[PDB]
């Protein structure tokens, strides 16, 4: 479940151990685009929310 | 008309012209060539 278009999916995330490599490796997904540097690089930094 | 090179595997030595153009895996895909999904080529 997803948020409509009246609605945008905006769910925080905090106080937790980020996988950011498995989203990026994981075959499950269609695409997979980023605005800085791959998931794979940003898997073990620290993040506001 | 002119290409850069965005997908280097590593940094570049000082006045080091690298320029072999071989496409190749990013992430978790064990393929070279095959571009899409995780393998690229390395200019844009």
């Amino acid at each position: 479940r997803f948020a409509s278009v009246y609605a945008w999916n905006r769910k925080r995330i905090s106080n937790c151990v980020a996988d950011y490599s498995v989203l990026y490796n994981s075959a499950s997904f269609s695409t997979f685009k980023c605005y800085g540097v791959s998931p794979t690089k940003l898997n073990d930094l620290c993040f506001t929310n | 008309n002119y290409l850069y090179r965005l997908f280097r595997k590593s940094n570049l030595k000082p006045f080091e012209r690298d320029i072999s153009t071989e496409i190749y895996q990013a992430g978790s895909t064990p393929c070279n060539g095959v571009e899409g999904f995780n393998c690229y080529f390395p200019l844009q």
